[PDB]
């Protein structure tokens, strides 16, 4: 038999695999399939947090103009997260997707100025390039290595028209004077589900380099690399859709037989 | 909230015989 | 609708179809009680098998399964062999033969390749069947492509029978995948399912196989166009709306 341990593994797997904007529907399907409310909110608490960190969930805090992203990089513990731009911690309710309890948080450090410079350039980059995108930029001393991590999210949820979509990108610049190494992953997921279930899942990896100069110049060079790469990626996706529509899809099946008319089923059945 | 037409399409009407497992 | 099977089917509508097979497997693991009903209600990509006797390919799905064996439409035998596998009546087998032939021609005319299979089963006051079509690439081209057609028809004959009721539920699964330096990995996959029913005349000039063929052809032509709109129109527009 399937042990409860494999079961919880499954409920948690299903929840972490919910498409964008559909966490609640998936959670409630899994709730009803296990019929054990306290086991679920026990054995699956990790999955709720995992989902929101994987998805870069944006959240509005009462008191602050700027939304912030839930990511692994801002995990403060105890269901609390860092807002490095507004310089607060807040409580995040992973089930309700609700921010509460903002409290001032100390973000001062030697790297704050490089983080601030990258955050300023990035924020302008994001507002210009995404209809309602949000970004969060973190500064971490990781291997004694100073690292800037820029996370970008943009989603569009239209459940009433049976579709939801989300773009996430994650950009790591390890600030090792004189040549900083750049690593990114761009991801897209789109789900359409009127009378079916069609998804696009896409990702692209980026490797690059930039010369470390001043904070404001290094930031500008960082943003250029981001813009060029996110532009090429979007461009190429659309080129791929055209090619798929023009070639592969057309080859899988004809619109009609060579006669250019539907089948005469009498003639089929007669030989 | 979604319709599930594959639940109401014809089903096998002798008793199947499950796969392993 | 709050019912467990409706929840399970709802999950299948939301979970990534890129993992369609493991999703079903995990679901049956979570709710074994529903194993038979999910096996019957959850479409899975078709798998191709080889009939040694006739040297013809055939397709595997839940509908031609008994235990861990599948029945060929060409030879009418199970693989691996079974001692009392479920068999259509001698009568219904003959129609299944006519239907397989008819749908092998339909496949050639629309698909110019691939593989077809038709499997019929008796019902109390008629019969039912599935018409399956699989057309893939071999995986060597830049853009990988696979089409699964799963057409499930229910025929309820009247007291003559010079008229019958047909209910058709059709699923097409379409899978496209490419790895290009410009776009990174791109996997656009999934399925659409539509249902219709019609009363038709059954006569020698319009037999069951003719009526079913017309319904399958009409429905498949419509789903093809909808797939084109959703895959290459709607999802692309959503992508472009994100940035």
């Amino acid at each position: 038999r399937v042990s409860d341990e494999e079961k919880v593994r499954i409920a948690a797997k299903f929840i972490t695999h919910a498409p964008p904007g559909e966490f609640n529907e998936v959670f409630n399907d899994v709730r009803l399939l296990l019929n054990n409310d306290n086991l679920l909110r026990e054995g699956a608490a990790h999955a709720f947090a995992q989902y929101n960190m994987d998805q870069f969930t944006p959240v509005k805090i009462e008191g602050y103009d700027d939304q912030v992203l839930i990511t692994e990089h801002g995990d403060l513990g105890n269901g609390r997260f860092l807002d490095p731009r507004n310089k607060i911690s807040f409580k995040f309710d992973h089930l309700r997707k609700e921010a509460s309890d903002p409290q001032p948080e100390d973000t001062e450090s030697a790297l704050k100025q490089w983080r601030d410079a990258c955050d300023s350039a990035l924020r302008a980059y994001v507002k210009d390039h995404y209809p309602n995108g949000f970004c969060t930029v973190y500064g971490k001393s990781i291997d004694g290595q100073q690292t800037i991590i820029a996370c970008i999210e943009s989603h569009q949820f239209q459940p009433k028209n049976f579709w939801n979509g989300r773009w996430r990108s994650e950009w790591k610049f390890t600030i090792t004077p004189p040549t900083a190494q750049v690593a990114a992953v761009l991801k897209i997921q789109v789900h359409y589900y009127e009378d079916g279930n069609v998804q696009l899942v896409s990702h692209k990896d980026i490797q690059d380099s930039v010369q470390v100069s001043s904070d404001v110049q290094t930031a500008k060079e960082f943003i250029k690399i981001i813009e060029n790469a996110e532009n090429e990626y979007q461009t190429a996706i659309s080129e791929n859709y055209q090619t798929m529509s023009d070639t592969t899809f057309k080859a899988l099946r004809r619109q009609l037989p060579v006669t250019r008319t539907k089948i005469d089923w009498n003639k089929i059945l007669s030989y | 909230y979604l319709a599930h037409p594959t639940r109401d399409r014809a089903k096998i009407q002798h008793s199947r015989r499950p796969p392993t497992r | 609708s709050d019912q467990q099977l409706d929840c399970a089917l709802d999950l299948m509508r939301r979970l990534p179809p890129q993992q369609i097979e493991k999703n079903l497997s995990d679901l049956i693991d979570l709710v074994p009680s529903l194993c038979e009903d999910l096996l019957s209600s959850v479409d899975q990509p078709l798998k191709i098998a080889r009939d040694k006797v006739v040297g013809k390919d055939y397709l595997l799905c839940d509908y031609n399964r008994d235990g861990d064996s599948y029945r060929s439409p060409w030879s009418n035998k199970y693989d691996p062999p079974l001692e009392d596998g479920a068999m259509p009546s001698a009568r219904l087998r003959k129609l299944e033969v006519e239907a397989n032939n008819a749908f092998d021609q339909y496949r050639d005319l629309y698909f110019e390749g691939g593989v077809s299979s038709v499997y019929l089963w008796d019902l109390d006051h008629g019969f039912a069947g599935v018409i399956l079509i699989k057309k893939a690439g071999d995986g060597s081209k830049k853009i990988k492509g696979c089409w699964d057609s799963i057409h499930v028809v229910e025929v309820q004959e009247k007291s003559s029978g010079r008229t019958a009721h047909y209910k058709l539920t059709s699923t097409v699964m379409l899978w496209l995948q490419t790895n290009k330096t410009g776009s990174g990995t791109m996997n656009l996959g999934g399925s659409l399912t539509r249902q219709m029913e019609k009363d038709e005349t059954v006569s020698d000039s319009s037999p069951h196989i003719a009526n079913i063929g017309r319904l399958v052809e009409d429905m498949e032509n419509k789903i093809r166009s909808t797939l084109n709109e959703i895959y290459f129109g709607k999802t692309k527009d959503i992508v472009n709306g994100l940035r």
